[PDB]
């Protein structure tokens, strides 16, 4: 959401939001991109953010 | 280099810009 | 040893105009001192506020500070009495250097060793024997005894240092300070003076405590002799003194330096009234005003501030205040990438 | 490039005070 | 509710149990089953547990039982008999061990709740053999029988196999510590029960049995109980139980009849609700209503074992069948308890427990109030009835029939039947029972007999209380601001008396330390300590252990002290013990109180000590049975022994100053055997006076401990850790990592879990537990209990060692570290003045 | 998206009450995180050279960690103020879960270590004479007989039984979307090693 | 028979011997069976075999112990009685017991008392050791000693024993203390010339939940209402007695006039209608107070004309305005005012005056420094009783006994006290160990806070 809007600009404890949602991720996408499959644009787990 | 690291513990125990 | 680091607490608001009349007339022409002490009983005045000062002395006399310089002298007499103060100053036709004595014997004669006053803060040094130490601390007790242990309590350290390289209030080093300071304080009469202990420190070196700290003319000093706690006679290190016995030639003991909390206090203070009093002010005067102090200050440490990294961070971080009101004075929008030229 | 003054708790701390005067 | 008062009158109708058994057992759990039984309006929540018994705050936030708690409730019996039981439901943890005691000692009896899945285990063992010593009767409870069903889904056949391997266990422990036969345990016996107090099942054979002939009738339930168990088998050709199997795959009797219908009706519940568990319910006679069959399957579960196996019926039959009433119990309690014997005309009057002789409480509790400011001593009432607003007789732990000075007159306040959370005042309590008695708790300070005044002064004291382990982790606590200091005192008070284990102890530099049994043990002090207690803020030092000394050769010179008086000279030598003897003194397998000549005899058929130099023994020391031996050895015909004997007795004292507090660290002595070779005593009475005789004594032990070759001792904790096989090695690598090496490494029959069983420094046990459990993250459990002392690698005389603060010394470094420490935490000297 | 705990013993200290103690404390779990200190006290943190806790006097055989000071707070340090107390120890959960459905559901499992009823010493127990005086009425059956001792839903029963929180329930209530969290408990437990 | 016959009666050393400690073990923090070594004057466990004191005993070579509670000499390493007629002294200093005839005695007693080393002292007239500065608790505690009265109860502990208590009711705890340090204070053969309040300031902290700890130093008014209300409460059965030895002392009964004020901002009309609805008419309510609290007049906030920076003073009588139907008193409430004209009907025995100082304005807490002008020697309260109540009060003058002092400003000050000894006329002021001869007319120049007068 901070790279496409960019919305913290006009509220900085927004950020708090986004360095979660980021944080969620790395929970997402290495518990994901696990197995045979690596990485790449193709995680779906879009519930968390 | 790790023996030290326990002796270390033992001693400090006793003695603008967005970031995404 | 017992190190008593102390100050008189009201000095120059309770010296008794009579009796400092009498003093100076001990040493000058009865005229002079009637004088001096007339010239300090005169009318203080304040815009609607006014009184008479005939308790006190005022300090904005030009001779004042000599009239100080005499009173503190008398208390010397009533700290080291009389036989050490001559022991201490050498035969009047061979005076003694400042930290000298005629004699080993007569250095080894007394458990104050060392002495001096400068204007208000007594900076004591007392080498005692165990047997001296014991009965001095029996003495104290008799009329202070200390069932809880609560010595401990109100006994101040200097916190500028670790836990290692501080005072270790040990329970016995802790009852000698207090003995020490106590039996000070015995000697000065409560009203022509006092020493009060909170604002004093006490540093005690023993087989429990092996750093002699004290913090004198700004300067937090802390002596930790080569023979005990050395792993390293480091030279590298140069915000060290390396101390030296002038009778051996040799390496014995070793001094760190630091900055007293006051004084990076009274610096950060002098910057901050350079800062907000410069509204209406040239670039160049704020610049001047900062250099001047940060000189004046470097210039008089110039080795406890190495040591001291809190008052590198507070020296960087005025620099900064310095440059940023410099900054805002040319532009209300702050800069991003402003040069240093 | 910021221009800011950074502290030298630890930087610069190799050199001695003697150096670089007469 | 005055069913119960009167029922106290008659002290056949009482049962005084108690509760113990190994950490998390389901003793708590039980109790508040009953507690439900017999409380109408207190029913458990349907995702917490109750917890009744668990009233203190740190209870509820350990989940561990921290104090043992006293429940006085009236239970049916399975014809409808209702008794009064008094249950004192202990802690599981190891570490309160003593609070166990304190209930072990006013309890005639014991059950051993022991848990189907795990089995025997450490606690369990320590409390049987307790019990056993305290001749108490045992019956065993085996909780948890789902966790046959619900977690390890054994087969009927092979749960039996688990439960006959649990109970046959535990008569292969007692057999080891008692020789009476009548404590052996059978199901079939009614020794044994089983139950699961999570679901509220409670049957013993015969609580089956009963229950099978209220649905089928004509069935004699003792007959049928008395063939439910063991190899027999049930032939329906012939309707007759037989002792070989009627086919093939025939079952036993106890699976066919008893496990195989509760295996279908847990299977039932817990897995076809919606199909065939009505069905099932209409066989079984059980009506549960519409929304009752809504609940989920655990709340279900429970309520479905409730209506089938209505009150808790087997658990009171088995205990009023082998748990004697305080009427035919007292005298063994007497015989055990009392230290004038059963011989004394008190003792034959308080073996008849009678409500109407001479008052004898003994109390052995003390519970706190609200406020923390007031205590309440608890304890049995074992002669004669207790009146509130009266004034009685305290004795206390130092009490003599000679000495009058331990004893204060005490007014009792109120009295309060104490049951769980609630207390019910009461005016007067017969013989028998458990009392709260208010108003004596100033003399009172660990254990204590109340009497009453002005009568019966031929009234001893019953015995001090005796721990299972020994105390040795100590903690230093000083007060934050030492203005406080008081308080904290005041606050050592409270605790020391609410600890039967604890010992405050002023040392010589001002440290007051605190002994415990272990971390948690110490945990729950200070916050006890800081909460409620001081109320103030505390300085806790780094928990340490105790140390002993021992000697390892024999000195190398005769070693003599003269006395101030300069008459009277004692030269003394010092041996080592031989292997076990130590352990005997201590265990109380001889006395010094024993007659001389069969004592002596002892000492020639176990050690081959000469009969004549056994018989030369003077006494043990530091105590009567403690670990250090004083033996005579002076020539016959250089000494006189008549003028010897004079001084004996000082000479006695003196050696147990001497023992209690060594030389080397100001410590206990332990496996040394001082030799007196050569007395010289001034002939005229009074130049041989104590307190000459005494230090002397004292300097002489020193001179002679120290010539001989001195040694540390620090304890040895004994570590049972029940983990998965996997988690094994990570159990071996922690253990060797803090100086702990493995004993033994078995699997658990009947479930996956091993236990290994290891012996480690106690100093270095001090998490431990954390780093096991962390480490295994969190899968690995350990409990951790003193074992025995053993000698710390190193001379610890050895001058030339230095020692590095801040860094852990290697093994020959430890020996003298251990001293020299200790000494600056004792305010001595920097070395042992050998001199002195 | 469920991990197969079955107690809540993974999270010795690494539960909500654990963090808490550790915010309270200022110090944090190797896995936990870090806070700002509840109060400063920066004075009373560095405190001075006592006799008391005098390092002269300290032996040191293992350094007390951070885990130490929160699994007995009470006990390690001084001061602990706002501190929690965590859940001791939860009884081991021993669940066997099943691996292939063709498999009764009450299994003696290779996993258990073999009970091995051992006949080195006859166990003798008093048994009465053996079919000569007790018979059954003809009527007397165990109690359910007719009912199978495991039918196709006991193993999944069971095995529900041992289920995380939302699975193990037979009914509830109705929840938002928003309000249920799917990786809640991926990072309340440990992160994956490597 | 070997008593009787001791050596080591040389060996035991009075000066060392303090027993205003607590009666604890030094070792074991036992209260049972505490003994006191009176050769070095620290307590033990208890006499016996492996005991505490006969470890000290074959320890410290120090043979002679007192039982803190039996009062009897031991000697430990041997372990027998120990009976001499020189010892009475120690046992009398322990426990000072004061038989009825020398009860009477003491208010009219002249001499001036030896102890053991030599400082002469007047009994009753004894410092109190300051503890962690508490000298208002001292003070207090000195003032309610002087009273007559209540020291003849307190000297004998059978006027306030055997009475019935609550189970929970730790209130005996300060009276059965305080009567201790009372004996201690009153006892005229002490060892020492000062005494430690140091145990019933324990009780004093736990009694009173924490308040008034040793360390802080409270208000003394405040204390000294605290204090007569527990003791009122701690004396009697389970139910508190109407007539105690504080309320016949202290207590007086006073009556009140409190009229409500309207509101200003009302129609002369709606007001008059107001006064007459009986809302804000006069309540007489009658009420019993400790001690009569007194009001002094606002500093004057400027200098005079003349003499610059006068030090303001008030007559006493100025100050006792109060109590009287002609004056009134427009009590300010956040909600509204009130007139609150107070009326006098019984005068206590022994009346205690608190002058209002320490007052919290808007912003922190101030002292009135005003100078209190009252006469030390003879007053007339009979204009300050009702008409109706002057005949049943024949007696309405009072003499100044003890009068305590406040120096210095509210956030920390000390507390001094000028004791009237009632034997010899003379005045004696005490802060904490010194004690000096104030003369009786420089007693009225101080800035007085609590006083306390007899009506004889
Ligand atoms: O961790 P961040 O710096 O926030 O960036 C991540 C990261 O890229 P980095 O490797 O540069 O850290 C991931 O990549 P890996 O860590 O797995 O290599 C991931 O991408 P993949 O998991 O798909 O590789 C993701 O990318 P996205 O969320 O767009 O799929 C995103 O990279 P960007 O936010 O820079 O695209």
């Amino acid at each position: 959401v901070g790279q496409l809007t960019g919305m913290y600009r006009y509220k900085y404890k927004l950020m708090r939001q986004i360095r979660m949602c980021k944080d969620l991720k790395h929970l997402i996408y290495y518990r994901f991109n696990t197995g045979p499959v690596g990485k790449g644009p193709g995680c779906g787990f879009w519930a968390a953010g | 280099k790790d023996k030290s690291k326990e002796l270390h513990a033992i001693k400090e125990r006793y003695l603008r810009k967005f970031v995404f | 040893n017992v190190m008593l680091e102390s100050r008189f607490e009201k000095m120059y608001e309770k010296i008794d105009l009579t009796l400092l009349n009498r003093l100076l007339r001990l040493i000058v022409d009865h005229n002079i001192a009637d004088y001096m002490t007339a010239k300090n009983n005169v009318v203080i005045n304040y815009k609607d506020m006014n009184h008479t000062n005939s308790y006190g002395i005022i300090r904005g006399l030009q001779f004042a500070s000599f009239i100080v310089q005499y009173y503190g002298l008398v208390m010397d007499l009533l700290v080291l009495g009389l036989h050490r103060a001559s022991e201490m100053a050498g035969p009047p036709q061979m005076p003694n250097d400042f930290l000298s004595f005629q004699d080993i014997a007569t250095e080894a004669a007394h458990p104050i060793r060392l002495f001096c006053r400068y204007i208000d803060r007594i900076h004591i040094f007392f080498r005692f024997t165990a047997d001296e130490a014991r009965d001095l601390i029996q003495r104290y007790l008799t009329e202070h005894p200390d069932p809880n242990n609560e010595n401990i309590v109100g006994y101040n350290n200097k916190k500028c240092w670790p836990r290692d390289a501080r005072m270790r209030l040990m329970k016995h080093d802790v009852n000698l300070g207090r003995a020490v300071f106590w039996d000070i304080k015995n000697r000065l009469p409560r009203s022509v003076t006092t020493v009060q202990w909170e604002n004093s420190f006490v540093s005690v070196y023993s087989k429990d405590n092996p750093n002699l700290l004290f913090n004198m003319c700004g300067f937090e000093c802390r002596i930790l002799p080569k023979c005990r706690t050395s792993y390293e006679e480091f030279t590298h290190k140069d915000g060290v003194w390396n101390l030296q016995n002038e009778v051996t030639k040799e390496r014995t003991a070793q001094c760190f330096l630091r900055v007293d909390d006051e004084s990076m206090q009274r610096f950060h203070n002098r910057v901050r009234q350079i800062l907000m009093a410069s509204g209406s002010t040239t670039f160049t005067k704020i610049v001047n005003k900062w250099n001047t102090a940060l000189i004046g200050l470097m210039t008089y440490f110039r080795e406890a501030v190495v040591n001291t990294q809190e008052l590198l961070d507070l020296l960087v971080k005025c620099e900064n205040k310095i440059q940023t009101r410099i900054k805002i004075g040319l532009n209300s929008k702050m800069p991003s990438r402003f040069p240093p030229v | 490039p910021t221009g800011e003054v950074l502290s030298l708790v630890g930087k610069l701390e190799g050199t001695r005070m003697g150096d670089k005067a007469q | 509710m005055d069913f119960l008062a009167d029922l106290m009158d008659n002290s056949e109708l009482i049962r005084n149990v108690t509760l113990c058994g190994h950490l998390h057992h389901g003793k708590t759990c039980f109790v508040d089953c009953l507690i439900e039984q017999t409380h109408p309006e207190i029913r458990k929540r349907y995702d917490q547990d109750l917890c009744y018994t668990d009233i203190l705050f740190t209870e509820q936030e350990r989940g561990v039982g921290i104090k043992s708690t006293p429940v006085t409730v009236v239970l049916p019996d399975t014809k409808g008999k209702s008794y009064l039981f008094n249950i004192m439901d202990t802690p599981g943890h190891v570490n309160f061990s003593d609070e166990v005691t304190a209930g072990l000692r006013i309890s005639d009896g014991v059950v051993l709740f022991i848990d189907a899945a795990e089995g025997v285990m450490l606690n369990t063992e320590r409390l049987i053999k307790h019990a056993v010593q305290e001749r108490l009767a045992v019956t065993v409870c085996i909780n948890k029988i789902d966790r046959l069903i619900l977690e390890l889904k054994l087969p009927p056949t092979d749960a039996y196999y688990k439960l006959r391997h649990i109970v046959d266990e535990v008569n292969g422990l007692i057999s080891m510590y008692s020789t009476d036969e009548n404590l052996i345990l059978s199901p079939l016996l009614g020794n044994v029960c089983f139950s699961s107090s999570q679901y509220s099942i409670c049957f013993t054979l015969g609580s089956f049995a009963k229950i099978y002939a209220d649905t089928f009738g004509d069935i004699n339930y003792q007959e049928f109980a008395k063939r439910l168990w063991g190899d027999i088998y049930f032939n329906p050709k012939t309707r007759k139980f037989t002792k070989k199997a009627p086919t093939s795959s025939s079952q036993r009797s106890f699976v066919e009849f008893i496990l195989e219908p509760l295996y279908k009706i847990l299977a039932q519940v817990v897995g076809d609700v919606d199909t065939s568990l009505p069905r099932t319910l209409d066989e079984l006679g059980i009506h549960l209503t519409k929304e009752e069959l809504k609940l989920n399957i655990r709340p279900l579960l429970r309520l479905v074992c409730k209506k089938f196996f209505g009150e808790f019926t087997g658990f009171v039959d088995m205990c009023v069948q082998h748990i004697p009433s305080p009427k035919v119990g007292a005298k063994p309690k007497i015989e055990h308890t009392y230290t004038g014997g059963v011989d004394s005309d008190l003792g034959e009057a308080m073996s008849d427990c009678d409500p109407d002789g001479p008052l004898m409480c003994h109390t052995t509790k003390m519970y706190s109030t609200d406020d923390g400011v007031q205590f309440h001593a608890f304890g049995r009432v074992l002669s004669g009835t207790i009146h509130a607003g009266q004034p009685v007789k305290v004795l206390g732990e130092n009490y003599t029939l000679e000495d009058e000075e331990d004893s204060q007159i005490c007014t009792v306040g109120r009295l309060w039947i104490s049951v769980a959370r609630y207390h019910i005042e009461v005016n007067r309590v017969p013989a028998g029972n458990w009392v709260l008695i208010e108003g004596v708790d100033q003399p009172i300070v660990k254990t204590a007999t109340i009497t009453e005044p002005r009568g019966n002064e031929e009234a001893q004291i019953f015995r001090p209380l005796k721990f299972n382990t020994t105390s040795v982790i100590k903690i230093a606590v000083e007060p934050v601001n030492p203005s406080e200091l008081p308080k904290m005192l005041d606050g050592l008070r409270k605790v020391n008396k609410s600890y039967p284990s604890l010992t405050t102890k002023v040392e010589e530099s001002g440290e007051h330390v605190i002994l415990g049994t272990g971390e948690l043990y110490l945990d729950c002090v200070m916050h006890d300590l800081r909460k409620m207690y001081s109320e103030i803020d505390i300085k806790v030092a780094d928990p340490v252990v105790t140390f002993c000394e021992t000697v390892v050769e024999t000195s190398s010179l005769k070693c003599f002290a003269e006395t101030p008086n300069k008459k009277n000279k004692i030269t003394m030598i010092a041996e080592p013990l031989e292997k076990g003897l130590a352990e005997d003194i201590e265990n109380e397998v001889v006395q010094i109180t024993w007659n001389r000549k069969k004592l002596g005899e002892f000492f020639q058929t176990k050690y081959d000590w000469d009969l004549l130099a056994a018989r030369s023994i003077w006494a043990f020391g530091p105590d009567a049975t403690g670990p250090n031996i004083l033996v005579d050895d002076t020539l016959p015909s250089e000494v006189d022994k008549a003028l010897l004997g004079s001084v004996k007795d000082s000479i006695v004292q003196g050696f147990q100053w001497g023992t209690r507090e060594g030389p080397l660290c100001d410590e206990l002595i332990r496996n040394v055997k001082f030799k007196i070779l050569d007395a010289v005593v001034a002939q005229e009475p009074l130049h041989r006076g104590g307190g000459q005789i005494i230090p002397t004594a004292r300097r002489v032990v020193y001179s002679a401990f120290l010539m001989a070759t001195p040694r540390l001792m620090e304890p040895y904790y004994f570590v049972e850790v029940q983990a998965p096989a996997d988690c094994v090695s990570a159990v071996y690598t922690v253990l060797a990592r803090r100086r702990g090496h493995v004993t033994q490494d078995a699997p658990i029959p009947g479930s996956p879990l091993y236990t290994i069983k290891a012996f480690i420094p106690a100093i270095d046990s001090f998490g431990f537990e954390t780093d096991l459990r962390t480490h295994t993250q969190g899968q690995a459990f350990s409990l951790s209990v003193f074992h025995h002392w053993q000698i710390v690698p190193g001379d610890p005389l050895d001058k030339s060692i230095v020692i590095r603060p801040l860094e852990p010394q290697p093994a020959p470094h430890l020996a003298r570290e251990f001293m020299i420490k200790t000494r600056r935490r004792k305010g001595l000297s920097e070395d042992v003045s050998i001199s002195k | 998206l469920l991990t197969d705990l079955v107690d809540d013993n993974y999270f010795y200290l690494f539960d909500l009450k654990a963090f808490f103690t550790s915010k309270a404390l200022n110090m944090a779990i190797p896995g936990g995180p870090k806070f700002e200190p509840l109060v400063r006290d920066i004075n009373l943190q560095d405190e001075d050279w006592n006799e008391f806790n005098d390092i002269n006097k300290i032996i040191i055989r293992q350094p007390i960690r951070t885990e130490y000071k929160i699994a007995f707070p009470y006990l390690y340090n001084n001061l602990p103020h706002h501190v929690h107390l965590t859940w001791y120890h939860t009884p081991n959960v021993v669940f066997i879960k099943t691996e292939d459905p063709d498999l009764p559901a009450f299994y003696f499992d290779p996993l258990i270590n073999p009970i091995s009823h051992r006949h080195s010493v006859k166990s003798q127990e008093p048994l009465p004479d053996d079919d000569e005086e007790f018979e059954l009425p003809e009527f007397v059956e165990p109690f359910l007989k007719d009912t199978p001792l495991y039918t196709d839903n006991t193993a999944n029963g069971i095995a529900l039984l041992w289920a995380p929180r939302p699975f193990n329930l037979r009914s509830g209530r109705t929840r938002r979307a928003l309000d249920i969290p799917l990786v809640k408990n991926w990072y309340r437990e440990h992160c994956p090693a490597g | 028979r070997r008593s009787r016959h001791c050596p080591y009666l040389d060996t035991i050393n009075r000066s060392v011997l303090d027993f205003d400690f607590e009666k604890l073990c030094s070792i074991s923090l036992s209260h049972i069976n505490a003994y006191a070594c009176l050769v070095c004057g620290k307590y033990f466990q208890g006499r016996g075999l492996k005991s505490h004191a006969y470890i000290h005993s074959v320890q410290f070579s120090h043979h002679v112990f007192l039982n803190l509670h039996t009062l009897k000499f031991y000697c430990l390493p041997d372990n027998y009685e120990i009976i001499d007629s020189s010892l009475e002294d120690i046992t009398y200093v322990l426990k000072p017991t004061f038989t009825k005839q020398q009860i009477a005695n003491l208010d009219k007693q002249a001499k001036l008392s030896r102890a053991y080393d030599g400082t002469t002292y007047l009994p009753g007239i004894v410092g109190l050791n300051n503890i962690k500065a508490n000298d208002y608790a001292n003070a207090v505690l000195q003032a309610l000693s002087n009273v007559p009265p209540l020291r003849n109860y307190f000297l004998e502990e059978d006027n306030y024993k055997n009475i019935k208590r609550p189970p929970g009711d730790i209130m005996f705890l300060l009276v059965q203390r305080f009567g201790e340090l009372m004996r201690k204070l009153w006892n005229p053969r002490n060892f020492k010339a000062h005494v430690s309040p140091h145990e019933m300031l324990q009780a004093v902290v736990l009694c009173s939940k924490k308040t008034f700890q040793i360390t802080k130093q409270g208000d003394g008014v405040d204390f000294l209402s605290w204090f007569l209300n527990a003791l009122h409460s701690a004396l009697g059965g389970t139910k508190k007695k109407k007539k105690t030895i504080v309320t016949d002392v202290f207590q007086g009964s006073m009556r009140i006039f409190t009229k409500k004020l309207p509101h200003p901002d009302l129609p002369a009309e709606e007001k008059e209608q107001l006064l007459h609805n009986d809302e804000y008419q006069e309540t007489m309510v009658e009420s019993t107070f400790m001690y009569l609290t007194l009001d002094l007049p606002t500093a004057p906030l400027y200098k005079d004309e003349k003499e610059q920076l006068i030090i303001p003073q008030v007559p006493l009588f100025n100050i006792l305005a109060k109590f009287n139907g002609i004056t009134e008193k427009e009590y300010k409430t956040y909600k509204e005012n009130f007139l609150k004209r107070f009326q006098l009907t019984k005068l206590p025995p022994y009346l205690i005056f608190c002058i209002k100082r320490f007052t919290k304005n808007n912003f922190f807490v101030e002292k009135n420094p005003t100078i209190v002008n009252f006469p030390i020697t003879n007053v007339d309260l009979r204009e300050y009783l009702s008409e109706e109540v002057q005949a049943v009060h024949k007696n309405t003058t009072y003499d100044l006994i003890a009068n305590i002092v406040h120096d210095g400003k509210p956030s920390e000050g000390s507390y001094r006290i000028h004791v009237l000894h009632h034997g010899t006329g003379k005045w004696y002021e005490l802060q904490d160990l010194q004690v000096t001869d104030i003369l009786p007319q420089m007693i009225t120049l101080s800035e007085a806070y609590i006083q306390i007068w007899k009506r004889r």
